[PDB]
Order: C-alpha cells, then structure tokens, then sequence
C-alpha cells in the first residue's frame, strides 16, 4: 500500500491462465501483465502442500 | 547410485561410502607432514571455534600413539577418538609380544587393518579420517611418512597433506619441495610447515600448531612463542 | 561529467533530427512514386473487396489451387492466383481470401500465436562483453565455437570443414555462466531465444517434447541464431508432476533434442549453448560430441581473476576511502565470482541501514564476514565437532 | 533420500543422523555451565511445567555421576537415563582399581566413545543427549567440559546447551569475567535464563542448581545441590522477584 | 426466507455461454428478495482442484469457477446468508474457493 503495488498473488494454480491453462508457461505470462500494472510485488508462495 | 547400501558393488567399481568417507575428511582441520633426513615435522591447523575455548584441557590435534610415533588426523573428530584409541592398544601390545617397541610400517598396516575391517563389513560404516601417521624406527634413524586413508589403502609420501582445501596446500608443497634435497636441518624443514598452514588459517599465528618427531623416542610440541618468530622470517622476506 | 556530454552531445542531436525527417517524409514518400504505386494499390483493391477473410491454410496443391480451413469454419477449394505465389505459400501460414469468391489474393500474415512471444527476449542486459572480465582464456573456447565462424567465416574455409557444433558451459555455481551466454549474443547480434530446463517439463502429460519441437522450429526461421538452454541440469531430478507429467517425459524431452541438434533433420547453422552445473547429471548421449563439440569448464575463480571481478563491481560504487581493496581479495581462498557480486551487495546493505549514501572501506571488511558466516552451518562443525 | 540408516553417507560425507540428533538437543530445556576459578556453577532450566508437577522432591536434570563430577542434561531425558548409569558405574569402577577419583578427562572420553559407538555399529539408534561435564580432579583444578551427542568433546569457559543455544550463549560471553567470583557467577546464569525463556516470571520451580566448590572449606571437595528455598532467595537478591 | 437452489449439472453447457449465464441469475435473485439463501446441491464439476483450459470444454466451467467466486465477494454483508453449499471430497476445492 506504501510504494503502491498491486500485490498480486501467484502458487503455482491452473485458475490464473485460461488460455494455456497451467503455471509452467504461465512464468512468461506474469513479467508481462505484473509489466503492464507497474510497480507490482509479485508473492509466489512456496507452500511446498500446495498440491 | 548405489550408496543404498556398503556391500553392493557398483557399475562404476566404486563403493560409494569410502567415496563420501573421503569427503568427511576435508571437513576436519589442515594437517601437513613434511620428512627431512633427520627430522619428520608433524603441523597440524588447530583451528579455534570461539575465545572460550580453553587451552588448559582442550584435545591437541596431534596425538602420540607411543612413544617416537607421532599422528595426526583429519575428519570426522568423533570418529578419530576410537580410531586413534584403538591404535594405541594394539601399539603397546607390540612389545608384548616381542620386547621391541612399535615399528612405523607395522603400525601403518594396523591403523590401516582396523579401517579396512569396517569397510569389508556391512553392518559398520568406514572411518571418516584419514591419518598421517609420522615416525622412526627403533632400530634406524632414516625419517618415515606414512598415510591411512579410508579406504584401507596406505601409502609412503615425502611429503603429504590431508583435510581442508587439500589441494591447495598440496600444489604449494610440489613447488616449493625438492626431493633430491630434502632440507637437512630441522628448523628449515618446520619453516616450510608452518609457510603452509599460514595460507589455511589465512591469519593466526595462534591457531597455527606444529609438533616434531626426532629420532630415539624425542617427540617434541613447540612453544606458542616458538612458531610466532618463525612466522616473522615468513613476512618479512615475502 | 564533461565526458558524459561528448556521448550526450552526439546522441540527441542525430536521432532526433531523423524523427523531425521522417515525420515530414511520410507524405513524401508518397510524392515520387503515385502513379506505379497507386496504380497497384488500385489494381489490388479492386480484386480483392471488402472484407479480407482470413483463413488458415492447410496446404496447397502445385497446379494453382488449395485447400483452406477457416476460423469461420467452412473448409474452401481456392484458387492461388493473384498477387500470391507458390513460394510464399507454405503451411501453418495463414492466407488472405477475398470473402465473395474465395480467390487467395495475397499472404501477409504468418505469426500471432502467444507460444513464439516466450521464446524471443526483447532484452537490455546491463552488463555487456568486457564485463566478463577476467578467465579470458576459457572465454576465447565459447567464442571460437559461436562469436568467430558468425563472424569471420573465412577461418571456418581456410582450416576447411565444419565450424563446431555447440557447447557446454559447466562447473561450480558463481562462475559467471549465465553472463557468458547473454554477453557473446551481444556481440553479434544474432536472435537470442533463451528458454529454462524447469520450463522444460511440463504440468501436462506430452506436451513436453511438443515444446522442444518448437525451440528449433523457432530458432531454424529465425537463423542465425543461438539457443539458451538454461539449466539443463533439472532435467535429472526436478519435475512438476509424476501422474501428469511422470517419468516417461522426462527421458521423451531428451530424445527429442537428439533429433533437432543431430537427427536427419539435422538443423545447421543453429549454435546452442547449454548451461549446467553438473555434466554428471545430464545424459551420456546429450554429452555425445558432434551436437555440442567440445565442453569448457569453469572453477571457483583464482586468486588474481578475483581482482578483475571486485573492479566490475567497484566501478559502480563509490570507492573504499582508506583502500583495503587488494586485501579483500587475498582472504578469500577458492570462491566463486557471485561472492563478490554478494560482498559488493552485502556493503551496501550494511550502509543502507546508516541510509548514508556514501560507501567506506571499513564496511567492505564487515561485509565479507557477514557473508561468511551466512555460507558455513551450525552442523557443519557440528557434524564435525 | 539419505535420511535412513547409520552406515550410509549422503554424497556430501554427512551422516543425517549425527545431524538431526544435534537438533533434538532444542527440544529440552536451556542448561548453561559458566567456568570460575572459585568455582563452577552448574544451573538448569525445565522443558515445561504445570501447577501441580511435582518437582521439589527431586532433580531429574541434575546427576550426580560421583562425588567430584557432576552433569546437567539436555535432551531426552530417556536417552540420557542409560548414559548417566553407564557413567556412573564406570566412575566407581576407577574408584575401585586405583584408590582415586576419577578424572574429568578419562570420564568424558569414555563417554564420548560410546556415544559414537552407537552411532558407527550395528543398527542401534545414536544418542541425542548433551551433558555438560563439570568436574575437580587434581591435575588441571577446576574443569567444564561438553559433549557433543556425535561423541566428541570440546573443553570450555562457558558453554550453553538446550533450547536456545545461540541466544543464551551470545548473553553469557557478552558479561563473562576471565576470573570471575563463584557468587557473580550464579548471577550471570539467571540474567541469561530470564531474556532466554519464554516463562512470563522466573520461579524457584523452574530452576535446579548445583554448585561443586573447594572453597567452600578446604581440604575436602563439597557438593552443594541449592535446595528449592535456597533458589527462591537467590532470585530476590537480583530482583527478579 | 426464501430457499432456491440449483446443482452444477443445472449449469450443464449444452450451448455455448449458457452456463455462465445460471451463475448470474440464482445470485441476482437472491440479492432482490433478501433475505434469501442459495443451495448449490454438489459442486464437484465446479469444484476440481486443477483444470486443463486446453480444449473447449473445460473453459466453460472454469468460466462458471470464476464468477461464482467474485459474486460470493460481493455478497457480503448484506442480510443474506452466504451460499450454502456442499461437496463431497476434501480436496475438490480450489484454494480459490475456500478464501
Ligand atoms: N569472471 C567474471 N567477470 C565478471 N563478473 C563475473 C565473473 N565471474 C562471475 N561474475 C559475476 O558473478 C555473477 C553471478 O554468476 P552467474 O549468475 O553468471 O552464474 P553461474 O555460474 O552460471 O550459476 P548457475 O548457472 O548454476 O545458476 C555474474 O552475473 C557476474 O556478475
Ligand atoms: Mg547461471
């Protein structure tokens, strides 16, 4: 909320693509759209439970 | 690969836990032997884990087995203690049977045959140590090195060094060593020692230890003070 | 600063001069040629109306006709004829109908998947050649077999045969790798794709040799060109799923690289640099020579290479005020050049509490410590002691 | 992965099983051994409690392994219980065939064998206990060791075991005294067990001590466990309560 | 109050963008006529853990997935009960639809 980011939550999910529809190709994905709504802070939660 | 298990042989023809037993090693403090015609010299690194570490009762590094033989170690600290315990009875018995004290290439086979039992079982790991194992013999007077490795494999070196970047130490020795003059006076020979251990311990002059094994049963640990000039000839020539 | 404004004085001047030009010549490219160009663009548009339905073409049969598939979905015998040829026509291209009469009235259209976006880099990196200082001996072995035959093809014809193939980049970690593949691919300027081997293995069960398929088909249009394969290491024991991913792909992806880099496909003229740390875990027929040559092995930086790389990073900073520079260097024994990239960070994080702007030679001593301290474990002289 | 058995090394040359036994030491309660040349102070905090625990009747972190060597335990107290018998017995057993009390050294190398014995041969489980040996034997005086469960041995001025091991040794060497006194001593122990223990107040309860002393009275050795009032009063000689 | 009511093969695709279309009417009713409460009787179909999205038909539940979350946000704190709603694995749910 300081720096104003939007803070956009990422774990790995197939909810977050609908398109290719998984998180391995959706690596690619993140930079861009994280690029278009600048500055961002990006929380990959490495549960390590998750699935 | 096939670290499952000791027994098991392997693709390769390497039984993985000497492999790793070898990597142990390299965890323990520095530890250098150097002959020279009259004179061993037994250094070893005895590094300093925090400043309330005594130095009234804290274990040196190098321990005498018996009486004109001289080891040090490197590895795994606890595993050591039995070897080097088991060592020594074994040493003294010696001259239980024979009335003769303990002789350097009777002992290398020994410290070499406890090691080598392990690791034929299946039901025992090997030692993580490997030893330097440095002396005369009691009939003669020429200097001898010997080494254990956790194999059950020893050898003979002129000059040798084991655990902590290893490697390092042992180039510097190549290029420094001559071995059609091997230094014939003791206090040249403890020079290239401690020249050695300065770069492990990268700086200290109190954590550097150097220890001396002289023929007819003198063994001798220098003095604190003793190293210190020695070190002073080393930087001021460099 | 007054050397700053040499660089600054040509820069602004120049391009922006150009703009002014090109902006006014947009109407004037135009003007000498209205009446062949205008011509064709009448002929063109009268043809073809309006709208253009774009179809995806099939293929096409060599006698002047093909078969389409539209988006639309009606499948259409067209004609190739008209502002079209047989050469620009080749599968997976997608083709320009004119909706009325399909007649294929031209092609200008062959890439909009969002599947080559990922593979091209749009990249900017901030350390370019001559920041790779120092191992320079070893730097010369990745140029003779990338920089060099792209660039002199003459050295290539005058010893004969083939340039090499390829290469491995391996060692420890911290050995300025990475740095290498993005730097020799500035110096030539040829298509930098870069892909990771943990985006090698997929979260869906054989798709994963389909994305190997299309690297080379990528890096074979837009050739001369050099393939990253970064972290080609994770392909060993690191995988997404085991029920939809599984062990199958895992040696499947691996296949699949036999036959772009060597197989009858063969693919020339495509040089791929592979990273990894461990040659030991990778494949003893990707290690094969003749699709990657010779390897070229990297080693915790020396002793007098670790100078060259604390002045890459201390050229940046604001320096050491009583100097203890060349000592830093001596202290460190068989160290990696990310040590240095962490001491330089790890001094300006022990000033970034102070929020001093400044940086002095007595935080460079503090830092390294601090950094040490963070390598080595509590069981490590525990195990040990 | 590596995780199993003793006989088998990780590529590292870790055995995990060393490793994970360290861990269970911060587990246990804090236990803190600070060397004096008036003395040593042996001083003990409990795992956990509750109001109607009782633990005023007896230690159960504090040992006698004889009558000049005396030794704190942290970590499982089962494990522990099969050692300090084994000591014990060998401690007599030297009273026996050399008419002297042990020394601190012959005792903490025999314990440091066995430890490591367990963890070399066959399939029995390493030990996970860290006994700080504090000893008198008449060749080096006064005397602190600690073991390591990996069945080592390092000689000490201070020395901290059990749960939180780092903080409690950082508080400890930050106001040590090369000399010190036997009473500054005891003091330094319940400053430290106080920021380290996440118990609201510090009771008598949850504390034992011990005190092995030659000056208090000469020519004899004594043993002094502080009984319960004796901790109680401590604490409000330093203000704690 | 009020009881309505649907199961998630009621959301059944049997024509494109039919099934979208049943998220938006059972919340909208219920929002006009509060209080109100919504059944979703199972949500098994809705509620798979993982998707694929690499085919047509996958993306039209996962599109029913999406909005059904962002309807539940907007519902609150109004004097409606919150869907109730039922399954019948633990691990049917998203980590998306249990927030
Ligand atoms: N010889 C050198 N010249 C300049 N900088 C160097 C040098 N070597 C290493 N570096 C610096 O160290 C940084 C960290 O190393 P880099 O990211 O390139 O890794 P790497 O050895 O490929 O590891 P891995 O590929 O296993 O992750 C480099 O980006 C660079 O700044
Ligand atoms: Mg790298």
């Amino acid at each position: 909320h300081h720096t104003d980011c939007k803070f956009i939550r990422v774990s790995g999910a197939e909810l977050v693509q609908k398109y290719i529809g998984e998180g391995s190709r959706m690596v690619r994905e993140l930079f861009v759209m994280a690029r278009e709504h600048a500055p961002s802070i990006i929380f990959m939660d490495e549960i390590d439970s998750i699935g | 690969g096939y670290d499952r298990a000791l027994s098991i042989f392997s693709p390769d023809g390497h039984i993985f836990q000497v492999e790793y037993a070898l990597e142990a090693v390299k965890r323990g403090t520095c530890a250098v032997g150097v002959k020279g015609k009259n004179c061993v010299v037994l250094g070893c690194e005895r590094r300093s884990t925090l400043k309330l570490q005594d130095t009234r009762i804290t274990p040196s590094k190098v321990s005498k087995i018996d009486s004109h033989v001289v080891l040090s170690f490197s590895g795994l600290n606890a595993d050591s203690r039995i070897l080097i315990e088991k060592a020594r009875v074994e040493a003294q018995s010696h001259r239980l049977t024979l009335e003769d004290p303990v002789t350097v290439e009777y002992l290398t086979r020994y410290v070499a045959g406890v090691q080598q039992r392990y690791t034929q079982s299946g039901g025992v790991r090997p030692f993580g140590v490997s030893t330097l194992i440095a002396g005369f013999d009691p009939r003669d007077d020429e200097p001898k090195l010997y080494q254990t490795e956790p194999s059950g494999i020893y050898s003979s070196w002129s000059a040798q060094t084991i655990g902590r970047n290893s490697k390092t130490v042992r180039e510097f020795l190549e290029k420094n060593y001559d071995r059609k003059e091997p230094p014939a006076t003791v206090e040249e020979c403890v020079k290239l020692t401690v020249r050695s251990l300065l770069e492990v311990v990268q700086t200290g002059a109190k954590n550097i230890e150097i220890t001396v094994v002289k023929p007819d049963s003198d063994i001798v640990a220098l003095s604190s003070e003793e190293i210190n000039q020695y070190v002073t000839q080393i930087e001021q020539e460099k | 600063t007054r050397c700053k404004l040499k660089l600054l004085r040509m820069e602004r001047i120049k391009d922006h001069l150009l703009l002014e030009e090109e902006f006014v010549s947009n109407s004037e490219i135009l003007k000498p040629f209205e009446k062949k160009q205008e011509e064709e663009k009448k002929q063109l548009e009268e043809i073809r109306g309006n709208p253009l339905s774009i179809g995806t073409l099939e293929e096409i049969i060599d006698d002047d006709h093909a078969i389409v598939t539209s988006p639309t979905m009606p499948d259409y015998y067209v004609s190739i004829l008209s502002f079209v040829d047989k050469e620009l026509l080749e599968p997976g291209c997608s083709v320009l109908l004119h909706h009325k009469t399909m007649s294929i009235v031209g092609v200008l259209q062959d890439d909009a998947d969002p599947m080559v976006s990922v593979m091209k880099m749009d990249k900017s990196p901030t350390e370019s050649y001559s920041d790779i200082g120092g191992l320079e001996s070893q730097i010369q072995e990745i140029k003779e077999s990338v920089e060099l035959p792209l660039t002199h093809p003459e050295l290539y014809e005058e010893m004969g045969i083939k340039p090499p193939k390829g290469v491995i980049l391996y060692g420890a970690p911290g050995t300025g790798k990475t740095l290498l593949a993005k730097a020799v691919a500035n110096q030539t300027s040829a298509t930098f794709l870069r892909i990771v081997g943990s985006e090698l293995i997929q979260k869906y069960l054989g798709d994963g040799p389909r994305l190997c398929r299309q690297i080379f088909k990528v890096a074979g249009e837009n050739a001369p060109s050099i393939v990253f394969i970064d972290e080609i290491d994770a392909i060993g024991t690191k995988r997404y799923d085991s029920n939809s991913g599984g062990e199958r792909e895992i040696q499947r992806t691996m296949l699949e690289l036999l036959n772009q880099l060597d197989g009858f496909d063969d693919r020339g003229d495509v040089k791929v640099i592979m990273a990894t740390n461990k040659i030991e875990t990778l494949d003893p027929a990707l290690i094969r020579p003749g699709r990657i040559d010779r390897k070229i092995l990297f080693e915790n930086p020396d002793l007098s290479t670790k100078k060259k790389i604390l002045g890459i990073h201390t050229s940046k900073m604001n320096l050491s005020e009583d100097v203890n520079l060349e000592t830093l260097v001596t202290t460190k024994d068989d160290l990696s050049g990310a040590d240095i990239q962490a001491m330089c960070t790890e001094a300006g994080l022990l000033a970034l509490r102070e929020r001093r702007m400044q940086v002095t030679a007595e935080d460079f001593k503090q830092a390294k410590e601090r950094v040490m301290k963070n390598k080595v474990e509590e069981n490590l002289e525990g195990l040990y002691l | 992965r590596y995780d199993s058995r003793t006989t088998i090394f990780s590529p590292e040359g870790r055995l995990y099983q060393v490793e994970y036994a360290l861990e269970s030491i911060s587990h246990a309660g804090t236990a803190i051994g600070i060397m004096a040349s008036d003395g040593i102070v042996l001083a003990a905090e409990r795992k956990v409690t509750s109001t109607l625990l009782e633990q005023d009747t007896s230690t159960e972190k504090l040992y006698k392994l004889n009558d000049k060597i005396a030794v704190a335990v942290a970590g499982l107290t089962a494990d522990a219980e099969i050692l300090i018998n084994t000591a014990r017995i060998h401690a007599q057993n030297y009273l026996k065939t050399y008419n002297e009390d042990i020394p601190v050294e012959i005792l903490v190398r025999r314990l440091s064998d066995i430890k490591q014995g367990y963890t070399q041969h066959g399939g029995l489980r390493p030990f996970g206990v860290s006994f700080i040996y504090a000893g008198y034997d008449d060749r080096y005086g006064y005397q602190l060791y600690t073991s390591n469960p990996s069945g080592n041995y390092t000689g000490w001025k201070a020395i901290s075991v059990g749960a939180n091991t780092s903080a409690a040794q950082t508080l400890l060497q930050m106001d040590y005294k090369d000399d010190m006194k036997v009473d500054d001593a005891i003091e330094l122990a319940l400053k430290t067990l106080s920021k380290t223990t996440d118990s609201s107040a510090l009771t008598y309860d949850r504390l034992e001590f011990a005190t092995i002393r030659k000056g208090a009275n000469d020519g004899e050795v004594y043993q002094k466990i502080f009984k319960p009032q004796e901790i109680k009063d401590i604490l409000v000689k330093t203000g704690i309560t | 109050a009020a009881f309505i009511r649907v199961n998630g093969s009621e959301f059944v695709h049997k024509y494109l963008g039919e099934g979208p279309r049943m998220v938006r009417d059972v919340f909208r009713l219920a929002r006009e006529n509060a209080p109100s409460i919504i059944f979703i009787d199972e949500v098994d179909s809705i509620a798979t853990k993982r998707f694929d999205a690499q085919t047509g038909s996958d993306r039209e539940v996962q599109r029913i997935l999406i909005e059904l979350l962002t309807q539940m946000d907007g519902f609150d704190q109004s004097t409606n009960v919150k869907v109730i709603m039922a399954t019948n694995r633990a691990d049917t749910l998203d980590p998306a639809l249990l927030r």
